[PDB]
Parts: structure tokens; C-alpha cells; sequence
């Protein structure tokens, strides 16, 4: 998993010295801005049955072609699947917000997905949908503080940039 | 490797 | 490899959970004191030579076997080989506490090395004795109770870190064993 | 020159990503961190010259024999040469302080050192004493603030393994 | 490579001199203004898949021979090339914006890309041009007047960022011309 | 060695 620690480790592995200066503070980096990714992540954990419905709920608002025969959605049991990947990205989104990185998301979601999604003819478009919604559905003060909306949107602009 | 030679 | 963080999310994973409070409780732990982590893992890379040339010396003072003519520290080029694997041993430990987790440690040293000194004749119990007086001289510089080094940081309670690092050296140990 | 920005980005471009959150995570340190190492880094451009006469003392009051013929400071020059070598060191410290790394120190100190000192019959231990007295010298309170103390004295401990 | 901070070291070495005030006040605000700078960057990768396809799909409209039997851009495998291409630039414009230095950028991407593109047959004019609308997007991007994205970051003055990012992509468009 | 070994 990617993240502050794993990296700087992993730069001084590489180069066989110990922990220095710049790797102690990285991870005060850490020490400062987990408040803000961990309160989006428990935002998530608390909520996310609301917001994968919303989110699933927008996607064939837009696409409603894919209610379609020999569609993606055509019948319930394959439109279950598509809620039930959003809620994957969604909890591999609230780890990469407690691991501080985009590992969970990177190895668990991203990884294959357009070899999958193009083999299995699954739309890129609505999967974008879903997380443009959910991204912009957020509202800064009302749902999360303001630098926990960073954190948020970061991770989902993170999930859009791979499917684009 | 074009980038290296030229 | 993982830290304290992705460890849970890896255990989180596994009945396909979002992360809540009983597991975020603990990571909120791991901030808050994460102060006095960046000591301890400075503690040791701050005294990282003293630690090993004491370990590897303190192991053939007590062992002078190993110097001799069939010892495994016999001649320079043993010797050396020797002081550079506990420097390399005490460098994956401090990457653990730097962590939180022993995914590094086990992953990248501890992964096939007994079976690799079983080949080439290195013994694996003089080598438990070494890291022994290194964890030993971890955790004094660790807890500031370091016989001759004594340091200006802000007095406070370490034994969770003390015993999270003797954990390290002990799966060290474990394995070669 | 090694710092926290340096291998943050070097970490990414060697896997041709953009910087992700743990990236950015890691520079909020300097901006935590910057000030104290920056403290420590004028005190040294402030005052430098009085503390490496201070640790170039030490050194030759220890190792008395270092005054003796065919040896390193039988001369005034070969002598001037030492005090001006730990002022080089000294002024790398305050160096790697401003860039929160150990770059500097790393290639323009440590690099060759072990093939120049031996080619030069320039005994190690000289060396480690007079950045040993260095650090020792500090004053927790009289001199810097204490975690400007840390930064300097986790600087000169990095010298002296270097040396050792 | 360098960031803002070892770019000073390396002017104050070439003088043999400690760094001071002087020196330190600019790396100071460097350090007050750090988190505008923090958001800046993330506005690009944040936007980086719209801000590439935008670029080279205007670079094209303007000029259509570029997509014809004879251009640059015809076929998917010399779209996907100037797209991959626009890509990396805007990531090495990224980089520097990050560090506050051209160092990684020219270093990294621009040392040798004009000369590889004369051998290529690459229409370096033309890039210029994509360099051009990535400059817009980005500048548009990081002040937050995005026409179509909207952020809620909060507000201050991202003018010296802005003119300093602006100044890296005229670094590339100068470098390829 | 730590390979094969
Ligand atoms: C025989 C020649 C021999 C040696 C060299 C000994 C080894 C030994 N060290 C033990 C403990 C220990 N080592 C250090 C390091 C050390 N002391 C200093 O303060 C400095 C600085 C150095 C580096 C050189 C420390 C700090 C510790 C931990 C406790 C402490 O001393 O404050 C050790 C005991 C291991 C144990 O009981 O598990 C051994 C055997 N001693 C010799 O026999
Ligand atoms: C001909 C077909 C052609 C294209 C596609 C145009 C390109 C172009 N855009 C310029 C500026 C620019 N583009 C963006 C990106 C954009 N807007 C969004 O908010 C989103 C999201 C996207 C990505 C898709 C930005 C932010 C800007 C600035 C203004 C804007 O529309 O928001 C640009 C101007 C270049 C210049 O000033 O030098 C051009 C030519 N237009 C075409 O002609
Ligand atoms: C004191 C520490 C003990 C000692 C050591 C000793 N080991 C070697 C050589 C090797 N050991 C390793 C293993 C490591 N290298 C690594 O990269 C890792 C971490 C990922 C470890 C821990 C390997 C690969 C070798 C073989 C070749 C090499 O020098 O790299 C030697 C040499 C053995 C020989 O005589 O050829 C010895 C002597 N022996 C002692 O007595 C100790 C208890
Ligand atoms: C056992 C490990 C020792 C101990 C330590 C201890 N540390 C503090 C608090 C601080 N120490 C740091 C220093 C670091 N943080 C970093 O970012 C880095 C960068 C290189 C390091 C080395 C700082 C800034 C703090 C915060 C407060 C202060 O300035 O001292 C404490 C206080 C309690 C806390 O959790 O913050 C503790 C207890 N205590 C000892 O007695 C040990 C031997
Ligand atoms: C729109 C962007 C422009 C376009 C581009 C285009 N370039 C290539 C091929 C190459 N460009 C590079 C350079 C880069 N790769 C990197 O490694 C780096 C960063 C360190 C850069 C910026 C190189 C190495 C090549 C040669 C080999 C390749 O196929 O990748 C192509 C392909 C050319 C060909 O036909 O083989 C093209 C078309 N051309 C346009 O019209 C634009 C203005
Ligand atoms: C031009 C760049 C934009 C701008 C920004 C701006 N934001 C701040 C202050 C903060 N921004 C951050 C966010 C970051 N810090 C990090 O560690 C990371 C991790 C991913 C980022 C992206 C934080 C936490 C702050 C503190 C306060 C707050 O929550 O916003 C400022 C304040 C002034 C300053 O830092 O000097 C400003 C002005 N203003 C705009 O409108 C721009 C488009
Ligand atoms: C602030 C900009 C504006 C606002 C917004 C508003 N949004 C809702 C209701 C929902 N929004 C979400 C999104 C989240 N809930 C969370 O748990 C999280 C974190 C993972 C977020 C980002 C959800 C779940 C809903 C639906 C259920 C609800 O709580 O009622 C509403 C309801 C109105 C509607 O559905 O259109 C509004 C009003 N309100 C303001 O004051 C705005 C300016
Ligand atoms: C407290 C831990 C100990 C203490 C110290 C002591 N300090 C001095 C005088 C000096 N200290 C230094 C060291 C530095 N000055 C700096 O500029 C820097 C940063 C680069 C450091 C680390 C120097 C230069 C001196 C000499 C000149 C001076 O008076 O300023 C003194 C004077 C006593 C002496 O010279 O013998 C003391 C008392 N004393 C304690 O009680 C300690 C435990
Ligand atoms: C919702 C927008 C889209 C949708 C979805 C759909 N899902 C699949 C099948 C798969 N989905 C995944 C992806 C994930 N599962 C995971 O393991 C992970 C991370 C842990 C992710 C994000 C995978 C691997 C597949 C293949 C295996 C399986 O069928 O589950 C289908 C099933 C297709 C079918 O039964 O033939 C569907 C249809 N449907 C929509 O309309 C969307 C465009
Ligand atoms: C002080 C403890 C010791 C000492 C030193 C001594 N230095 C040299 C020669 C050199 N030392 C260096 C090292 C530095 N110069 C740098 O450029 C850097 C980094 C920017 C450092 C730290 C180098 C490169 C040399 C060779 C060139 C030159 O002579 O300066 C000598 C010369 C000895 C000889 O006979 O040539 C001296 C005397 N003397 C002491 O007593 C010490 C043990």
C-alpha cells in the first residue's frame, strides 16, 4: 500500500540507508493531516449505503439506455453488480483516506479495470457518473470540515482521472 | 530509446 | 509492503468493511503519540554504528570461537560481512518502527534467511546473540536509559514502543531459529 | 540533493505518476518542520565561525600527537586545513537543514571521504571528535530552541555514523 | 534534482557561504504560502485527463492537417503518442510546480525533447500550441476560475503560483522552439 | 546467495 511511510521507506531500501531526516518528516505530514482524511473516511463508514444509492441512482438517471437487453443493466441482477462495485470503490476510497494513499484503490480498483470493463462491456462513462455525482454531491461544511472535502474530492477526482 | 540518441 | 494503516484496511478488507471506529480509534492512537515514534525510530538511527560494531563485538567476546581459525568471524572479510549484516538487520527493524508493522522486516530481510545461512555455514545462534545485545542497546536509547547516552527529549512514556521494537528483534531471532 | 520534496517526486517519476495525496501529505512536514531546522540553519550561518573553532580546539586538545612530524597538523597549513574542513561540514549542516534533507552533506561531505582520508593519512577519529564536542557543546535551552537542537544534533550524529 | 531550497544552497555554495536571512526569508514564505501551493498543483492532477485531451483536441481543430494522411496525429498510434506526450509534460510542469524548481522539469523532459522531435518528424510548432492551451487550462485550474470546474477552496492571492506555473510551460514551449 | 539460498 502507497503511502507516506511505504514510500519514504521504500526510497531509503532502495538506496540501503536508514531512516533519515526528510523520511521522520514525511510523516509529520502524516501526523498533521490525518484529522482531515480520517474524518471523511469515517463520513463514509457511517454513510455509504446513502451515498453508493445516490451515486448509483444518478449513473442510470443519465444512462437509462443500459436498462437495455444485451445492456450492462438489463436486468436487476447485473444492476445490483453496478451499485455493488460503486460501494467497492467507495470503501477502497475510505481506505486510501485512512492509508493516506491511493493503494487501496491503485492494486484493488484500478489496477486491470479497463481490461475487465472493455472485456466485460461495461461503460466507462457511467462509472465516471456515479463518482462526478458523488464528488459534487458534497457539501463542504454540512457533510465534512473543509480540508475532509479536500480529501474527498481528491480521492474521487483520482478515480475519474483513471477511467478518462 | 529515441529520446537518449537523439 | 504495509505500515499500521494499511495493515487494518488489509484485515478491513477481508469481510469487505469500510474502516469505522474501533480500528480507527487505535490509528488516531498512532498520531497522537506519533510524536515520540519519529524519536524512537531516530533514537536508533542516531546510534546505529555503536549498536552493531557492540553487537557483533559483544557476541565474539563472548564467543572467541568465532575468530578463530573456523569460526564464522574469521578473518576481515567475515568480520565485515558480518558487521554489515547487523547493520542491514538493525535497518529493517527501524523501517518496521517507522511503520508500525514488521511487513518490512519480514518481507525484505527476514525472507529466507536462515535457510541463506544454512548454506553458507553462518551460525544462526551466534547471529540470536548478536541481535540480542542490539535489542538490548535498542531499547535503552529508545527509553533514554542508555548507559552512556543520555539525550534532551521531553519526558514521557515509551514502553509501548520499547516493546513493539524488542517484538521486531524477536521475530528476527524467530526466524533464523 | 535529497530532501522530501526530491523523493517524493523521484518516487512518482519512477512510476510515471502524477503527485497523488502521500505526496502532497508529505511536503505539509516541511511546512511543519521547515521553521525549527530553519532556526538551527541561522544560527549557524550566525555564528559559525566561533563553533568550529570550538570543535577544531577539541580535536587537536585530544589527539595532541596530530602536532607531531609527518603528521596531519605538524604545520600551521596542514592545521588550518582541519578547522577549515570541519567549517565545511559545518556550513553543509546548515545546508541540509535549509533543504530538511541530507543532500548536501551526502555529496559534497560524505562521498569519497573514506578514499580521501585514507589516501591523505587524515585519521577518522579526529574527525568524530570534533563534531562529537560540536553536539555535546549545545545547550538545550541557552543556544536554540529544543527541537532546533534536534535537527542539529540528528545532522551531526548523521556526520559522525557517516564517519564511523 | 533540485526544489526551491537546495537551488539556494547550490548559489550560496558556489560562494562558500552559509545561508542567512537574505536567502532564508524567500524559502520562509516559501513555507507561509505552502499550502496555496499544495492546492495549486493538486488543481492540475486533478484536472490532468481534461486539461491533455482539451489541448491536443484544440492543437487539431486548429489545425486539421495534423489528423490528415501526411500529419503528426494520424493514426490511433500517433494520437495516443501526442496524448501520452501532453501527458507527461503537464506532469513535469506538475513536478516543478511542487519542488519550485525547473530543475526536474528541463532535467527530466525538455533535455533532449526538441532534438527527438526533429528526428521523429514531431511538428514542434504545433506542440507549442497544445503547450499553450495546457498553459490556459492550468492557469484557469489553479486560480479556480475553471469554467467548468468549481471547487470550494478557500480564497486568497494564487498570482505569483500562477505566474510562476506559467513561466514553467513557457519554459517547454521555448525549449521545443 | 539470499536468492538461491
Ligand atoms: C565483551 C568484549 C563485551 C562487549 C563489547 C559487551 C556487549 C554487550 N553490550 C550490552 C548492552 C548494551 N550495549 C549498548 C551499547 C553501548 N553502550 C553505550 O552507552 C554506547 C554509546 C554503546 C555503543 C557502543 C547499550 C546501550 C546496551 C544496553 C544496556 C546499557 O548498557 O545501558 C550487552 C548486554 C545484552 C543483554 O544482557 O541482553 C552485551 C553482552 N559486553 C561484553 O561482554
Ligand atoms: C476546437 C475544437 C477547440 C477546443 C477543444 C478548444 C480548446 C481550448 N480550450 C482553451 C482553454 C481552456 N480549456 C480548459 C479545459 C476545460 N474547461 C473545463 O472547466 C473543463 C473541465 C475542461 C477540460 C475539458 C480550461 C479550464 C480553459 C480556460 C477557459 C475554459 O473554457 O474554462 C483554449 C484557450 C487557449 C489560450 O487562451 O491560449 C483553447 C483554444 N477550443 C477550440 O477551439
Ligand atoms: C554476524 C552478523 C554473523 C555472520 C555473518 C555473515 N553473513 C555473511 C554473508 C551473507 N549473509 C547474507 C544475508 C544478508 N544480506 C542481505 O542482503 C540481507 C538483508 C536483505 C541479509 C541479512 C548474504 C546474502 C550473504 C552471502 C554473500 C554476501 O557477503 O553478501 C557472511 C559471509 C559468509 C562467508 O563466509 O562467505 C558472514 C560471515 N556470521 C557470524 O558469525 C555471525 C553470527
Ligand atoms: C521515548 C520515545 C522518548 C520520549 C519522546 C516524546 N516525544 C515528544 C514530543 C515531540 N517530539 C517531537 C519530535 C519529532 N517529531 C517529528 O516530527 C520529528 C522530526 C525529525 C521528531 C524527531 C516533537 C515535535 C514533539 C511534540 C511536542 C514537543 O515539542 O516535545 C513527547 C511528548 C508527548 C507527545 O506525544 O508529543 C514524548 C513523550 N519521551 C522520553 O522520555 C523518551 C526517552
Ligand atoms: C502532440 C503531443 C504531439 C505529437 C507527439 C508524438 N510524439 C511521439 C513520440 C515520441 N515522443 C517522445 C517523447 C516523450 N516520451 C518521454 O519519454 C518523454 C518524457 C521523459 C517525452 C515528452 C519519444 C521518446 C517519442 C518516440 C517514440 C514513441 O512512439 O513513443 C509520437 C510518435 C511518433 C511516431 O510516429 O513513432 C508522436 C506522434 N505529434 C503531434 O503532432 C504533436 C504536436
Ligand atoms: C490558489 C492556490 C488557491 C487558494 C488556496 C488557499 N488555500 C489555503 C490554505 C490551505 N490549503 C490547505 C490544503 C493543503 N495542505 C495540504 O497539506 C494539502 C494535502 C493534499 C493541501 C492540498 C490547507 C489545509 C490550508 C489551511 C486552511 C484551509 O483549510 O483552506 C490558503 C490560505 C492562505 C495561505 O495558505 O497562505 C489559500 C489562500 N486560494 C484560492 O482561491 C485559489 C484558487
Ligand atoms: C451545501 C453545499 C448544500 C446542501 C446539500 C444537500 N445535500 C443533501 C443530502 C445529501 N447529500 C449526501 C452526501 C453526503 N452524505 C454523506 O454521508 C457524505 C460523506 C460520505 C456526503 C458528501 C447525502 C448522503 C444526501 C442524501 C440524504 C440526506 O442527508 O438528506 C440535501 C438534500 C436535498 C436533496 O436530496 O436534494 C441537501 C439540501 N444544503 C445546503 O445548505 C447547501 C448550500
Ligand atoms: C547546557 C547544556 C550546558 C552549558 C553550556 C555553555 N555554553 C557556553 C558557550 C558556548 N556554547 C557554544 C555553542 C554554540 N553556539 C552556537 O552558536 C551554536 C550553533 C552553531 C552552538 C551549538 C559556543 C560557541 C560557546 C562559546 C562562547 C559563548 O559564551 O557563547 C557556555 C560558556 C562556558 C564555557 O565557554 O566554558 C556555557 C555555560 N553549561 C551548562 O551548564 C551545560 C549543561
Ligand atoms: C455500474 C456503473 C456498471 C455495472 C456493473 C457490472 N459489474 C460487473 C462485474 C464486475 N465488476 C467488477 C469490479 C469490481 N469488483 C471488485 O472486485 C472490485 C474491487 C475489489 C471492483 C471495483 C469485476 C471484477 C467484475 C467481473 C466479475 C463479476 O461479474 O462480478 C457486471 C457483471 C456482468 C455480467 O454478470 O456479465 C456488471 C454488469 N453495470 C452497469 O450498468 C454499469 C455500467
Ligand atoms: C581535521 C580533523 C583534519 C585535517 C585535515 C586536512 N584536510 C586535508 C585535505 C583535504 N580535506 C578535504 C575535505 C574537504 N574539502 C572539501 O572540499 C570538503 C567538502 C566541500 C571537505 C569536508 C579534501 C577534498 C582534501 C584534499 C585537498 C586539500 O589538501 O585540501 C589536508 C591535507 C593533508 C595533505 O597532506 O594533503 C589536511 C591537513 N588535519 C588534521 O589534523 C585532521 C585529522
Amino acid at each position: 500500500m502507497k503511502s507516506v511511510i511505504t514510500t519514504v521507506i521504500s526510497a531509503a531500501d532502495s538506496a540501503g540507508r536508514f531512516p533519515s531526516s526528510s523520511d521522520l518528516e514525511s510523516v509529520q505530514g502524516n501526523i498533521q493531516r490525518a484529522s482531515a482524511r480520517l474524518e471523511a473516511a469515517e463520513k463514509l463508514a457511517s454513510n455509504h449505503e446513502a451515498v453508493v444509492k445516490e451515486a448509483g441512482d444518478a449513473c442510470f438517471g443519465k444512462y437509462g439506455y443500459l436498462k437495455n437487453p444485451g445492456e450492462a443493466g438489463e436486468n436487476q441482477e447485473k444492476i445490483n453488480k453496478c451499485y455493488r462495485d460503486i460501494d467497492h470503490y467507495m470503501r477502497l476510497v475510505n481506505y486510501s483516506l485512512v492509508i493516506g494513499g491511493t493503494g487501496p484503490l491503485d492494486e484493488w480498483g484500478i489496477a486491470g479495470a479497463r481490461e475487465v470493463y472493455r472485456t466485460l462491456n461495461l461503460p466507462t462513462s457511467a462509472y465516471i457518473a456515479a463518482f462526478a455525482f458523488t464528488r459534487d454531491r458534497l457539501c463542504g461544511p454540512r457533510d465534512m470540515s473543509a480540508q475532509a472535502g479536500v480529501e474527498y474530492s481528491t480521492a474521487l477526482d483520482y478515480i475519474i482521472n483513471s477511467l478518462s | 530509446a529515441a529520446f537518449r540518441a537523439a | 509492503m504495509l505500515d499500521a494503516f494499511s495493515r487494518v484496511i488489509s484485515n478491513a478488507d477481508a469481510k469487505a468493511a469500510y474502516v469505522g471506529g474501533s480500528d480507527l480509534q487505535a490509528l488516531r492512537t498512532f498520531i497522537s503519540d506519533g510524536n515520540k515514534r519519529l524519536d524512537a525510530v531516530n533514537y536508533i538511527v542516531s546510534n546505529s554504528s555503536c549498536i552493531v560494531s557492540d553487537a557483533i563485538s559483544g557476541m565474539i567476546c563472548e564467543n572467541p570461537g568465532l575468530i578463530t581459525p573456523g569460526g564464522n568471524c574469521y578473518t576481515n572479510r567475515r568480520m565485515a560481512a558480518c558487521l554489515r549484516d547487523g547493520e542491514i538487520i538493525l535497518r529493517y527493524i527501524s523501517y518496521a518502527l517507522l511503520a508500525g508493522d514488521s511487513s518490512v522486516l519480514e518481507d525484505r530481510c527476514l525472507n529466507g534467511l536462515k535457510e541463506t545461512y544454512i548454506a553458507l555455514g553462518v551460525p544462526t545462534n551466534s547471529t540470536v546473540r548478536a541481535v540480542s545485545i542490539m535489542k538490548a542497546a535498542v531499547g535503552a536509547f529508545i527509553s533514554n536509559t542508555a548507559s552512556q547516552r543520555k539525550g534532551e527529549v521531553i519526558e514521557g512514556d515509551c514502553s509501548a514502543l520499547a516493546a513493539e521494537i524488542a517484538s521486531y528483534c524477536d521475530r528476527i531471532s524467530a526466524a533464523v531459529s
